[PDB]
């Protein structure tokens, strides 16, 4: 997230939470982890005021 | 008998509950021969609790010893010592079903040892220093009453120990066909069964008690239990197997325990069964049972409930047991003695009066109406209530047995209270659908259907078989012990011989003679780790013996061909059938069903209450609600959450709307929601609702 | 529809039963006809009949996992004290018959009522919400059935015999009709080959440009080269749907039913799977499956197989002796030399066992269980792993066919007494990681129709590579089926293949693939720009309905459902 | 706390005496409906006298 | 299409009850907010169809929306 | 307030909202479920809540 | 070994050399050691205890 | 080719209650068939008489023994249920059987009146000692298949009367196979062979008619379509 | 003695030659013992006549195809086999049926002799291009259920011939279904549908009456051993 930004941590989320559950071969549609992974990102931590 | 040799790390002193670590559970090398590796209980309390061995001793010191054969420089000797685990560490231990001379040499130069790291290793014959004493040594007494324990994985062999416990005792007990050598013991040493305690004659015999006439000039008289109640509701009976002018010998059996039969246990029927699917009514391991079971009572049990009621004093007044009671029609009272208890032999219905029980209540003040009413009438009035004892709604019987204790004869009443009465009620139970059945081998499924018996597949011969058991289930749930079992079944019910021509046959080389020809309905031990190996028992399916009829249903691989029942074509392929030993567990369907549409709630919460009580209510928990709102049901959520629990003003408006068929009013606010608000302004937070 | 018991159903039903025996006369006033119910009087089943029936209850088991695990049904008396269940909706319970307990409630209200015939009617459930594929299908013994069914065997009776010197052709039949006929005659098989005129029967895809390019109509009849039973079984699926002509297992089935869902409404898959479920049970009642000792065949190699594999274990023991390997080194060699003997004795299995024997023909079905577990039943255990994890060098040479030695067995345990005690952790941290979902994304709900935004995410339909092929790609399924697409699809030349804001389907996937291009651009809940909640468009279409979301959809629930339904399926 | 754990409580399984009874509740209606209104108006001024 | 005739609470078919609504959601409210007002007549507008022997009002309510005989305003 | 209570620390949430004096909007249906209001979501919604039916004059004529 | 046993035909090829013990010693033994039994002391001694307690 | 041939039926006694009889020739597919529709009605539908109920002397319920008896009131009922018994009237009828002192009791000591029938005296109900002392009174009614005991309260019936469930059917085993005939088509034709064994009450002929009856008049159904 | 219950025959007419009777209340195990009896003895009693074997002159040997007609024999052999002929008498005889020119061959072209009806003369035989020439002769016998075509070895030496399979039985489909019902005290009652399909020359309501009559005399060979045996008789 701090270096390659936040279009590039959802995708790595989403990858490594996908995968794990792939191995077993339990199918899960991407939208649901999505819709998780939405909620971890309402906040920014503030620096100047 | 497996409950007093029981093994427990919880309690008070050990293994506190709330921590139960997760490392200890699992098997360590020294178990072999002292704490059963099988049986352990299914839930939480896994691996904590075990049986101990068959043949584990206790040293003084609280160390389980075990018993081993000192072996020499090859040959093993007479002289069983027993060792703990840290002195049997130094030495090797050589397996029991390895091979040995007539003296006592080992025939193969290498053999099959234990070690000190507790593993299993090959030496030779020099190294070798003792031996185990029996193959059955590691297991304990119940894992070892399951025959072809070797061909079924732990789980499987785990749940049958465990279920070959919850076996209820029916009405006529019979031996299995097929099982171990252990049977005998584990009745005798239960203490279940009568025994001689003195050599002599049997003199007169009774179904109430015995006497017996030992060789010394002495009499000795012993009672039998009759339809006893047990801790767990079933019935301890007992009766005779002797008659008179037999000579009995010290320690013959005499009378049979519940689950015993010739003195061997008897935890179950054995009858035939078919391995196939049968039209998907036995789909998802489900089992499908031939009408005749309930014909002729073969799982028929006999169950007995204790009720009780106490009479004691109030400060208005004394409680009294009486025929009469207020408000009822006087047919209510029919088997009811003079002083309020019911006769011996009624039948008892559901709801009936058990014992009649008035108490003080002095609340004169009636509604007018009721003033009315009974002016009308003859019931003018009385200052009493109808508290009597009723049977619980759903049990039903006919009454056995009655015990009154009163404070009249000083009998030790804890204080506080003038006269008790228990009364006996017994009923019989014949299976049913919903009834729970289950082999030796965890192979344990509900009763889908029970099927004519013009409707059940039967041989040629004309007999229709009494159970199928679903395929699917055997290869993937892994327990192909129960394949052997009920050929080995078939076996034993129809006699077996074997023809001596060209000399005994190849596959019989190491049988012994005895086994060579039995009649039918002969019964056969397979013991445990030294059964027989599957090329026997293929000799004995192809050697098998003729019906009355000169033919043999069942060819030399164990299947045979059935007929539709429904349709009456025969089935396209052979089938395989034999005999099967089930047991009827515990978990009836009988007791566990219940339901409630509208009665007693709970003070303090407002809330229906649950468990064993009448009217016992279901709990909506939080993954239900997670489910609901996950439908987006919003409106049934709220109804199940205010309407039906705890909506005090609403219950009865929706009931009295259903009774009159109007449109149910919206729920109010419930009792938690004003409860939680009166909590949090106790608190001095001024919690106020806005809008 | 559901049994219910008689007493049960009575008891529960009370109220409604008194309100209707005082309006039929049958009491003077609540009390009578409370009093007459507490005997159970015979003359009022009547009246539970009509109360009872279009009387939705819902079904729910423990422990509820997903929103399938409540489900209404239609109930209808039946005699005893147990509830019958439905076979199809068990997996989507995960329920099983060695002794399961359900609960019941009734919906009171008539809000509450309309939404258990509307929301939670079973039969409108057959897509998981997962995944969006169906969850009621044919299991166990249902396949198995099918399978016998459409399987095809040369060497049989009534056979299609070309037309020779002295005879034309044999296996012709003008019907069906015919050829049932000719079956209970006993001189047809249901699994040889023949050929049939179809007039019912829609032909094949292929086969109708070259018959009735026109088009085709009922009663159009055509010739089909195909068994009885693939024609028996092709009557069950809608008559629109074209003749398939393949030997049904699992995964074809799953396509089957998958290909119905997208192109008809949900009461039509409804009424196939039912009519899938009597077929499948009523043949696999003939099918002959069943266990034996001498049906479960003994490699005969195997003799020859650890023979010689006792000669490496030996070399390896004896190289230890010297200290020339380490013993962990020593312990390696041994679980690779014993794993090699165990792939030996599997593929020499699998090489033996013919093809119709029971075991392999369940295993091979797709009906239940596993290759693994075949070999360990036949051929052998093989090695087994300790309380720390560790490989006991020592395997298993014996089969639970050929009788376990007493030490083996007693090794064996250990592994199966770890794993039958990690089932309970397993579900605790299950149920702790869906708590916690379940908490953090408790207010994603569909508030708005669409957000109105342009900013999607990128997705991979083909793979390929410098020189090769385009092939959909291994994971189409979970990351691109089911979107909507934000930018229009445009290949090399300009042509848009697909308008923006359409749904991607399996149809819309292959014409993309068709179109030869690789990366689109897919709408998320990750870009969606909405206040509150989220907005229907970029979450896609429904996983339970194969439609667009409605406004109001509580997905945050169904999302962490989803995600903790594998809670015991995890293990390392 | 009673049960060999911490989640049940001594009270809990506390059955009210008082707790309102709905078919009761409705009985009565259905009597006040009965009595009151059907058989008192059978004897006018003689069946006054019974309603004070 | 060739689909058999609904049985039971099925009938009538579900898909076609869709096209007469927003979605799942809306039907239901219309639906019971129908049923309500038959409750209402039945006990003192009265069902628009010909009713069965005892038919239960919810089911008179779906009959009567699977010819789209009455209408709906959705009260944002 | 109400599910911050409900979590980890209801002392402190119900201190700080108490001196902060502030008070919870019933959006999100862990406070709904809690309350026993109907849930917003679903048929709850306000707008499938409100929906009005009313026959056809063909249908009543 | 137990007079009234039914004759039961076993597949057993290996001999018992030792008979399986009392399935109830574990209790009784012990009990009887609590009590201090002289029926237990006998057997104490003859382990080669001296003083038994 | 429509042979003008119809179905004859040929009996042959085995035993005193084993009957095996040939119906032939039937076109072909019917053996089965007919075997099925016979064995379905003779196991289930062959009407007869069983004991209702029992009294005994000095017991008030089933779950008591009665001093002297070795077997218990249960075993009694057990042995009981296997008694064959036949009665030429419909309504109930009454049977005694009364035993003193020490001997043993069996179904050849019973008593009973015009119209009933035991046909198994060998067998064993009790043994009695020497102050042994049984008296029993057993209720016959006539009946078909499997009934239940009925409550004494749901009959009215006073404290004492022990209902026992009702065995009427008297059919003990029934098989069937089929075979191929010669006589007009090679292999074309059925020939199908049936047989009963019944208990002593009736013999298999008997049964068989009234098998044959019911079936007739179930299908005079179908017939009366016209 | 009396049945329980009296069960009753209701009919639906699901068409022109397809019907489904119910029949209810049936006493429990009764429902399987009439549907299979019935639904063979339908399928095997009711006699009829069929073609059973064929002559071609333009075909000798090499069945493949008949010059100068677009069908193929195999093809013409079904639209033989699916036709409908009713015999008076069971004589074995012979038919024949000749035409010439471009057009369509039916069944109405046919010309039957004495005593044999066809009741499908819309039934579409082939068709015939320009200069055809379609010769064929038929042989039509009485029969009882479905026979397969016998083989010819023995008197092939008439080399032409070509035997078919013979449907003799007018009904074409029947499948029973045993449903639950209720009395009204008990649930375990049973209604028997069944679904018979029959062709033009019947209709399903003789056919299940000839089954049922057939039936009944079956079973009077046995219920003749000993008629003062009591039976279950649902009286009248
Ligand atoms: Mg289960
Ligand atoms: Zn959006």
């Amino acid at each position: 997230l701090r270096v390659q930004g936040p279009r590039e941590v959802q995708i790595h989320l989403v990858k490594e939470v996908q995968e794990v559950y792939r191995a077993q071969g339990v199918s899960i549609h991407d939208k649901h982890i999505e819709v998780i992974v939405r909620q971890m990102l309402r906040r920014v931590t503030i620096i100047d005021s | 008998l497996t409950h007093k040799r029981r093994l427990s790390a919880l309690g008070p002193g050990g293994l506190s509950r709330e921590r139960a670590g997760l490392e200890v559970r699992d098997v360590h090398p020294s178990h072999y021969g002292r704490m059963c590796p099988i049986e352990t209980p299914e839930g939480p309390n896994i691996g904590l609790i075990g049986s101990l061995s068959v043949y584990a001793r206790v040293n003084p010191f609280g160390f389980i010893e075990t018993p081993y054969r000192k072996v020499e420089n090859g040959v093993v000797t007479d002289q069983i010592d027993y060792l703990t685990a840290d002195e049997e560490d130094r030495h090797v231990v050589a397996q029991a079903n390895s091979p040995t001379d007539e003296n006592g040499r080992f025939t193969e130069d290498r053999v099959m040892v234990r070690k000190k790291g507790g593993e299993v290793e090959f030496v030779s014959a020099d190294q070798v220093d003792y031996m185990d004493v029996s193959p059955r040594q590691m297991v304990s007494v119940a894992t070892a009453m399951i025959p072809f324990l070797e061909h079924d994985d732990a789980n499987r062999a785990l749940m049958g120990a465990n279920m070959q416990r919850q076996a209820v005792p029916l009405v006529r007990s019979e031996a299995p066909l097929v099982g171990t050598g252990m049977e005998l013991r584990a009745a005798i040493d239960a203490g279940d069964v009568v025994v001689a305690d003195k050599t002599g004659v049997i003199e007169e015999v009774s179904a109430d008690y015995i006497t017996v006439m030992a060789d010394d000039g002495t009499r000795q008289s012993y009672r039998l239990r009759k339809f006893a109640r047990s801790n767990h509701g079933t019935c301890a009976n007992q009766r005779p197997i002797v008659d008179a002018g037999q000579r009995v010998e010290a320690g013959q059996v005499i009378a049979d325990g519940p689950c015993t039969q010739n003195g061997e246990m008897a935890l179950g029927k054995n009858l035939l069964v078919a391995i196939m699917p049968w039209e998907g009514h036995n789909y998802e391991d489900a089992i499908i049972l031939s009408n005749r079971l309930v014909e002729e009572d073969v799982l028929t049990s006999i169950h007995i409930e204790e009720h009780e009621i106490d009479a004691r004093d109030t400060k208005l007044g004394a409680e009294e047991i009486t025929r009469d009671i207020p408000n009822v029609s006087d047919e209510v009272l029919a088997d009811l003695d003079e002083r309020g208890i019911v006769r011996i032999g009624a039948e008892v219905r559901d709801g009936d009066i058990l014992v009649g029980k008035v108490t003080p209540k002095g609340e004169t003040e009636l509604t007018p109406e009721e003033r009315l009413l009974r002016a009308i009438f003859g019931e003018k009035a009385r200052e009493v209530r109808d508290t009597s004892l009723k049977v619980p709604h759903g049990e039903s019987g006919k009454v056995i047995g009655i015990r009154v204790f009163s404070r009249e004869d000083d009998d030790e009443l804890p204080a506080g209270v003038n006269e008790l009465v228990r009364v006996y009620v017994a009923q019989k139970r014949k299976i049913s659908d919903g009834d729970k059945l289950a082999g030796r081998h965890g192979n344990k499924g509900v009763i889908g259907k029970i099927l004519p018996v013009e409707d059940m597949p039967f041989l040629p011969d004309g007999t229709p078989v009494d159970i199928i058991l679903n395929t699917h289930g055997v290869p993937r749930r892994m327990n192909i012990g129960q394949i052997l079992e009920t050929h080995l079944g078939w076996v034993a019910k129809a006699g077996w011989n074997i023809d001596v021509a060209a000399g005994v046959p190849d596959w019989a080389s190491k049988l012994p003679e005895e086994l060579y020809s039995a009649p039918a309905d002969s019964t056969v031990a397979t013991p445990v780790f030294d059964g027989a190996q599957e090329g026997e028992l293929a000799g004995l399916l192809g050697s098998t013996l003729p019906n009355r009829d000169g033919e043999v249903m069942v060819d030399a691989d164990g299947k045979s061909t059935l007929f539709d029942g429904r349709s009456g074509e025969p089935f396209p392929y052979p089938v395989t059938v034999g005999y099967m030993y089930i047991l009827k567990l515990h978990h009836l369907v009988d007791d566990k069903i219940h339901a409630r549409s509208t009665g007693p709630y709970s003070m303090i919460t407002q809330q229906p209450l649950g468990g064993k009580a009448q009217f016992g209510g279901q709990r909506f928990g939080e993954m239900e609600c997670w489910a609901m709102q996950a439908y987006g049901a919003a409106y049934t959520l709220q109804e199940l959450l205010t309407i039906k629990s705890d909506d005090t003003v609403g219950r009865v408006k929706v009931y009295e709307a259903i009774v009159k068929g109007e449109n149910i009013p919206e729920p109010g606010i419930p009792e938690s929601f004003k409860v939680l608000l009166k909590e949090l302004q106790s608190l001095c937070l001024n919690v106020e609702v806005l809008s | 529809q559901c049994g219910l018991p008689k007493l049960m159903a009575l008891e529960l039903f009370k109220p409604f039963v008194m309100k209707r025996l005082v309006d039929l006369n049958h009491a003077q006033n609540i009390k009578s006809a409370k009093r007459m119910v507490e005997r159970q009087r015979p003359q009022v089943w009547d009246v539970l009949e009509e109360v009872i029936a279009e009387h939705p209850v819902l079904l729910n088991r423990a422990p509820t996992l997903h929103r399938l695990g409540i489900q209404a049904f239609e109930p209808q008396l039946v005699e005893g004290k147990a509830i019958q269940l439905h076979p199809l909706v068990c997996e989507a319970f995960n329920a099983d018959f060695d002794g399961d307990q359900m609960a019941v409630h009734l919906p009171l209200s008539a809000e509450a009522q309309a939404e258990a015939r509307i929301l939670m009617l079973s039969s409108n459930n057959i897509l998981s919400p997962a995944s969006g594929k169906p969850l009621a299908m044919p299991r166990l013994d249902m396949v198995t059935g099918l399978y016998y069914l459409t399987t095809l065997v040369e060497g049989a009776t009534g056979e299609y015999q070309a037309a020779t010197k002295d005879a034309p052709e044999q296996g012709v039949y003008s019907s069906p009709a015919e050829a049932i006929m000719a079956m209970d005659r006993g001189a047809l098989s249901v699994r040889a080959k023949i050929k049939v005129r179809l007039t019912e029967l829609r032909p094949p895809t292929d086969l109708e440009a070259q018959l009735f390019e026109n088009g085709w109509k009922p009663g159009d009849a055509w010739t089909a080269e195909t068994t009885l039973g693939r024609v028996m079984f092709n009557e069950l699926l809608p008559k629109s749907y074209p003749f398939v002509n393949e030997q049904m297992h699992k995964k074809v089935q799953a396509r089957i039913i998958n290909d119905l869902a997208e192109r008809f409404p949900m009461i039509v898959v409804a009424q196939t799977v039912d009519k899938l479920k009597d077929a499948g049970f009523y043949w696999a009642t003939r099918s002959g499956v069943t266990v034996s000792m001498a049906d479960v065949l003994v490699p005969p190699q195997k003799q020859e197989i650890l023979e010689r594999h006792e000669a490496e274990a030996d070399a390896i023991e004896r190289k230890y002796q010297r200290g020339a390997l380490n013993h962990t080194e020593r312990n390696e060699s041994l679980v690779k030399i014993w794993q090699d003997a165990t792939e030996e004795v599997g593929k020499a299995l699998e090489e033996f066992y013919p093809a119709d024997n029971p075991i392999i023909t369940i295993v091979k079905s797709g009906a239940t269980g596993n290759l693994t577990q075949t070999r360990t039943l036949a051929g052998m255990k093989g090695l087994v792993t300790n309380p720390k994890g560790e490989f006991i060098p020592r395997p298993i040479k014996s089969s639970f066919r050929e009788g376990l030695t007493v030490l083996e067995y007693f090794i064996n345990t250990h592994g199966a007494r770890k794993g039958l005690a990690d089932t309970a952790l397993r579900t605790a941290d299950s149920g702790y990681l869906t708590r916690r979902l379940v908490d953090v994304s408790q207010d994603v709900i569909v508030r708005e129709h669409d957000c109105e935004t342009e900013r999607g995410i990128n997705v991979t339909l083909a793979e390929r590579g410098p020189d090769g092929t385009l092939i959909r790609d291994a994971h189409v399924e979970t990351s691109a089926f089911a979107r909507t697409l934000a930018t229009d699809a445009v290949d090399a030349n300009g042509n848009v293949i697909i308008e923006r804001g359409h749904d991607l389907g399996d149809p819309a996937i292959d014409a993309l693939l068709a179109a030869g291009i690789t990366t689109v651009k897919v709408r998320s809940v990750l870009t969606c720009t909405s206040a509150t909640g989220v907005c229907a468009m970029c979450y896609g279409r429904s996983m339970a309905t194969g439609k667009l979301v409605d406004i109001g959809e509580a997905v945050g629930i169904v999302a962490a459902q989803s995600i903790g339904e594998p809670g015991t399926q995890l293990t390392m | 706390t009673i049960g060999d754990e911490g989640d049940s409580q001594l009270g809990d399984f506390i059955e009210d005496s008082e707790a309102v009874v709905a078919v009761d509740a409705v009985s009565f209606t259905l009597l006040q409906d009965q009595l009151q209104s059907v058989l008192e108006t059978l004897s006018e001024r003689e069946a006054g006298v019974v309603r004070l | 299409s060739a689909y058999d005739t609904p049985l039971g609470i099925t009938n009538p078919p579900i898909d076609e009850l869709l096209s007469r609504a927003s979605s799942k959601y809306a039907l239901v409210i219309y639906a019971a907010k129908r049923a309500r007002q038959i409750n209402d007549y039945y006990n003192q507008v009265g069902p628009l169809v010909e009713p069965g022997l005892q038919e239960k009002p919810l089911s008179i309510a779906l009959r009567e929306i699977h010819g789209d005989l009455l209408e709906h305003t959705e009260g944002e | 307030w109400l599910s911050a209570a409900s979590f980890q620390e209801t002392t402190r949430v119900l201190t700080d909202a108490a001196i902060n004096c502030r008070s919870d909007k019933l959006n999100g249906l862990k406070e709904n479920v809690i309350i026993g209001k109907l849930i917003p979501a679903g048929t709850g919604i306000s707008r499938y809540r409100n929906i009005q039916v009313q026959p056809t004059e063909e249908a009543r004529a | 070994s137990v007079p009234g046993a039914p004759n039961r035909v076993s597949f057993a090829k290996l001999r018992e050399p030792l008979e399986v013990p009392g399935l109830l010693d574990v209790q009784t033994d012990s009990f009887e050691w609590l009590v201090g039994s002289d029926r237990w002391r006998q057997a104490a001694i003859d382990r080669g205890e001296e003083n038994p307690v | 080719m429509l042979i003008s041939q119809r179905p004859t039926l040929s009996e042959e006694t085995v035993a005193e209650n084993r009957s095996r009889f040939v119906i032939e020739p039937l076109e072909p597919g019917f053996g089965y068939t007919l075997g099925n529709s016979l064995r379905r009605t003779l196991l289930s539908s062959i009407p007869g008489a069983a004991v209702t109920s029992i009294r005994i002397d000095g017991v008030l319920h089933e779950f008591t023994t009665v001093p002297g008896v070795k077997e218990d009131v249960t075993d009694i009922i057990l042995n009981l249920k296997g008694l064959v018994v036949s009665s030429d009237d419909d309504e109930p009828v009454t049977m005694y059987l009364r035993k003193q002192g020490p001997g043993v009791v069996t179904a050849g000591d019973i008593v009973p009146p015009a119209g009933v029938t035991v046909h198994n005296p060998d067998m064993h109900i009790a043994t009695l000692n020497d102050k042994g002392k049984l008296e029993v009174e057993l209720v016959v009614e006539r009946g078909r298949g499997y009934v239940p005991a009925v409550q004494n309260k749901a009959s009215g019936a006073e404290i004492g009367r022990i209902p026992v469930d009702s065995i009427y059917s008297p059919v003990l085993k029934v098989t069937y196979k089929v075979e191929a005939t010669r006589v007009e088509q090679r292999t074309d034709f059925d020939k199908l062979i049936i047989d009963v064994e019944t208990k002593n009450s009736i013999s298999p002929r008997d049964a068989l008619a009234s098998a044959g009856g019911t079936l007739v008049e179930l299908f005079g159904l179908a017939r009366e379509l016209n």
